[PDB]
């Protein structure tokens, strides 16, 4: 009987305040807040029926009031990308009820854009290739194609841990010869100074 | 210490039996089986204390049935598969001991079972690797050199993509695709494409003695399967394209 | 700690031979709650011999009662034997009227 | 009639991998419930047991025996080492409500048939009887926030709402009056013991004593008020006296079920 925000935008290195409502939270009802990636199971993160926890990965503050829960990240890593779920569970019940959750979304600071659209070469054939439109601000956002013979994928941060940088990423390609590095991302607002080399 | 869950990953002919497995962690009396569907919580099937069925109110038909018989494995039965059946059955352990300090309490998942249902086996394919080499004006501009790998035409969305260099699996400066496109969107039931990116200074590319490689890890067919197609069993495989360092 | 068995024996109407009763054998003071408690008809166990489920008193001490459908008379003899951890042979205590 | 509502508790500890747990339910000396332990399950004794409470409170409640049971002596026999323990041990408990001079709750436990703990203002005191281990224990349960907050619930807010609820549902078999039945016999120890039998009185309060004619006699030896089958009570009242001085005695019997017209019974 939890109700949570289907979807949440935070800024990478900022505070994460998941919220969770439940009418109740009886003095023997918990808390839990599981966390569940792509392709992945989920996986417990913090509990509390009454005292608010501070754990070594996150905090749980439960209003005095009882009916509503916050789950805080301290600071949002992009790690921390997931479907989060509050679980309310009554101290002797086994089972535990999933709702849909919130999905959380750390968008990635990029420090330096430098926004550009390069084309990359097979390694085992003749003119068989891909435009990557890469380093570009969070704030763009890559639109889908209206051709159907074109494929772009949606936008994808890669952190380079060794360096510490991070920059967002998004491929196109196509069989037909109209297809060109210039245009491939033409459907989508890229920025003023998009860098096309040739 | 884990749950562990197998098949990972299995494709079944519709009107067919499917039997999915769970091996909890020792001593946990709690197992508890969830299913979920695409962009939804998990769902209660069924829970367990020991080799006792408490609760089963969650399963959704006469075709589902789940047995623990000595209190430790459990055994997920459907029997006559249905196309509605296709989601990933997750399972959960948990100790059941009271809860004091340092007791967490908490549900130990495994990595879940993908089902999917199909009609025919005939749309069954595996996927195509090819890996894309760095741009020079990307190298000069930034001193940086993405290489991008293209996993394309496959059937079910079945895959595990994977970076190597100097055969050790690279996960720093990698992102590949949360989802993948449809080859054909508009028809229906249509195979897959998946990209990945692989991020490395233009000193590691420049290296000729450096080697990447795209691995991609499909799940299809197994042998117990009938395949009466003249094309090669769409069978669960490896399939990759690599890459040398070029200098300049 | 323990604690020995006070065992008191008792019908629940007057006797009357010929007459269906009750006899009743009340064990009131034992500890540990194990116990062998069995009414017999002339030294013979009776096989049909119901039981309250186990209680305690303020003390801690265990109190049990003992009961089964009976007919009495002159010829036949009624007692009711129990065996503790407290006790070194099985304490028989007699029914008188 | 019954003033009080309290559930019991009794597990017996034999070797390392056995543990047997008896519990049931009480309105004083009055069993109102029982426990069967192969299925989890209580036993309502009376039409009236489950008091006011709908099936949905009373399934609620049936679990949280079900899972305290289940759970109680896996946490004892683990951590038997931990309390230096050795088997055989027997464990006790006693807890619910009161109505008082107005409804008191209250929660004891017991080791070896000696004290254990207590509860006042709903916090672990432990017993001076029970040592070193009680001192643990109620340092060691402080930590089980899950526990604590149940029996808390279970005491000063489920518990005080039942009692009311059950001795109003059950009235008519609380509150009636049964009249007792009287004879006498003679005993074992020329000199003779005067035997009176007073069977099948509720409620409890009974006035039993050997008399001549209206003088009370001061060496009357009454005995344990000793459980009747069903829900009835049982007494005797014995005289030691002279082969000559039984002459003019009687047994005076006074019971609230009597209405002024006492039992009375000569020789
Ligand atoms: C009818 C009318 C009402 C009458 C009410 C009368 C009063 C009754 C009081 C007695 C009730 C029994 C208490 C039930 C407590 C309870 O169930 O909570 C628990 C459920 O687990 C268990 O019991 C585990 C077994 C517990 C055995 C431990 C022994 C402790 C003995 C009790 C100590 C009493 C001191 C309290 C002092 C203050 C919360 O478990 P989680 O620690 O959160 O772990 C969650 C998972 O469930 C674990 O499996
Ligand atoms: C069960 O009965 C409880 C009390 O018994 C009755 O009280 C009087 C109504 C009396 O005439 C007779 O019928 C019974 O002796 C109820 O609890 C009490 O409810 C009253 C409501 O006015 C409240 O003032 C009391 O504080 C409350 N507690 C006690 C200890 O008396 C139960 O009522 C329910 O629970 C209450 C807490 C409240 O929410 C009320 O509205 C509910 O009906 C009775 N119901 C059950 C199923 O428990
Ligand atoms: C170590 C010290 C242990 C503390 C002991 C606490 C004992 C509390 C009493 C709980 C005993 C449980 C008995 C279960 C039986 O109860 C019933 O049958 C009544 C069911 C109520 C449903 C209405
Ligand atoms: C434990 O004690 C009981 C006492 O009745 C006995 O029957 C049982 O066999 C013992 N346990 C084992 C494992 O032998
Ligand atoms: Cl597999
Ligand atoms: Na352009
Ligand atoms: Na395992």
């Amino acid at each position: 009987k939890t109700t949570q925000p289907p979807s949440m935008d935070c800024a990478e290195g900022r505070a994460a305040n998941l919220p969770c409502n439940h009418s109740t939270i009886s003095g023997n009802e918990y808390v839990y807040w599981y966390r569940q990636i792509h392709s992945q199971g989920p996986q417990y993160i913090i509990h509390g029926l009454k005292n608010n926890e501070t754990n070594e990965m996150a905090s749980l503050i439960i209003t005095e009031d009882r009916k509503s829960s916050t789950l805080i990240l301290p600071h949002a890593t992009l790690r921390d990308t997931a479907v989060y779920y509050c679980i309310v569970r009554v101290a002797y019940r086994q089972k535990v009820t999933f709702g849909t959750g919130t999905k959380l979304q750390v968008i990635p600071n990029i420090q330096n854009p430098d926004p550009a659209v390069y084309q990359l070469r097979d390694s085992k054939s003749s003119d068989k290739s891909v435009c990557l439109f890469t380093d570009f601000d969070s704030q763009t956002n890559v639109s889908q194609s209206k051709d159907s013979d074109v494929y772009i994928t949606d936008k994808c941060v890669l952190d380079m841990r060794s360096m510490d940088f991070k920059s967002n990423s998004a491929v196109a390609w196509s069989n037909k010869s109209d297809f060109a590095c210039a245009n491939a991302f033409n459907n989508s607002i890229i920025p003023e100074d998009t860098f096309f080399p040739s | 210490a884990g749950v562990s869950q197998s098949p990972r990953y299995k494709v079944a002919k519709r009107g067919q039996d499917v039997a999915l497995r769970c091996d909890p962690i020792s001593g946990h009396v709690s197992l508890f089986w969830y299913q979920q569907a695409l962009g939804q919580g998990p769902e209660f099937l069924t829970y367990f204390q020991n080799e006792a069925q408490l609760d089963k109110s969650g399963l959704p038909s006469d075709r589902f049935f789940a047995e623990r018989p000595e209190g430790s494995v459990s055994t997920l039965k459907i029997q006559r598969t249905q196309q509605e059946d296709s989601a990933v059955y997750l399972c959960a352990s948990s100790l059941a001991r009271a809860q004091g300090a340092s007791n967490t309490g908490e549900l130990f998942f495994g990595e879940g079972s993908r089902l999917t249902v199909l009609e025919d086996l005939k749309n069954v394919f595996p996927p195509e690797v090819a890996v894309f080499e760095p741009s020079e004006a990307e190298i000069s501009h930034t001193q940086k050199a993405t290489l991008v790998c293209l996993a394309t035409g496959f059937y079910p969305d079945h895959v595990e993509l994977s970076w190597w260099v100097n055969g050790k699996e690279v996960h720093s400066g990698v992102c590949t695709d949360p989802q993948p496109l449809k080859e054909q969107p508009a028809l229906n039931d249509s195979r897959y494409a998946l990209s990945s990116r692989l991020r490395v200074s233009a000193t590691f590319w420049q290296n000729p003695r450096n080697h990447f490689r795209c691995q991609v890890q499909f799940y299809g067919l197994s042998e117990n399967d009938e395949w009466t197609q003249d094309r090669a069993k769409p069978v669960t495989q490896i399939v990759s394209a690599e890459a040398w360092g070029r200098a300049d | 700690i323990q604690r020995t068995p006070k065992i008191q024996v008792y019908s629940r109407h007057p006797a009357e031979n010929g007459k269906s009763n009750f006899l009743n054998c009340y064990v009131s003071g034992f500890h540990p709650s194990d116990i062998e408690v069995d009414l017999l008809k002339n030294g013979e166990r009776i096989e049909k011999v119901e039981h309250s489920d186990l209680s305690f008193s303020k003390d801690w001490s265990f109190y049990l009662l003992y009961y089964t459908e009976f007919t009495p008379t002159e010829k036949d003899e009624y007692a009711c034997r129990v065996n503790h951890v407290t006790l070194s042979q099985p304490k028989i205590v007699k029914w008188d009227r | 009639g019954p003033t009080s509502f309290h559930v019991i508790q009794t597990s017996s500890f034999t070797n390392s991998t056995w543990a047997q747990t008896q519990g049931s339910g009480w309105l004083d000396d009055l069993q109102i419930h029982g426990w069967d332990s192969d299925s989890g399950t209580a036993i309502f004794l009376k039409p009236w047991s489950k008091g006011n409470f709908s099936d949905k409170e009373v399934a609620e409640l049936e679990e949280i025996f079900r899972v305290y049971i289940f759970g109680f002596a896996r946490e004892v026999q683990d951590f038997a080492g931990d309390f230096q323990m050795k088997y055989p041990f027997e464990i006790q408990g006693i807890a619910g409500c009161e109505l008082h001079s107005a409804i008191v709750s209250f929660l004891r436990g017991a080791l070896g048939g000696l004290d254990f703990l207590s509860v006042k203002n709903a916090s672990c005191v432990p017993s001076p009887e029970g040592g070193s281990r009680a001192q643990k224990f109620c340092a060691l349960i402080i930590q089980y926030q899950g526990i604590m907050e149940t029996v808390r619930i279970l005491l000063y807010e489920t518990c005080p709402r039942y009692l009311l609820g059950v001795l109003n549902a059950g009235k008519a078999d609380l509150q009636r009056q049964v009249k007792p039945e009287a004879w006498l016999s003679s005993g074992p120890s020329g000199r003779l013991q005067l035997v009176c039998h007073v069977s099948g009185f509720y409620p409890k309060p009974v006035w039993v004593m050997w008399m001549r004619g209206e003088q009370e006699q001061q060496g009357t030896q009454l005995g344990d008020i000793l459980p009747n089958a069903n829900w009835t009570w049982y007494l005797r009242a014995t005289l030691d006296v002279a082969d000559g001085e039984a002459a003019g005695l009687s047994c005076r019997v006074k019971h609230s079920s009597l209405e002024g017209q006492d039992i009375i019974l000569y020789w």
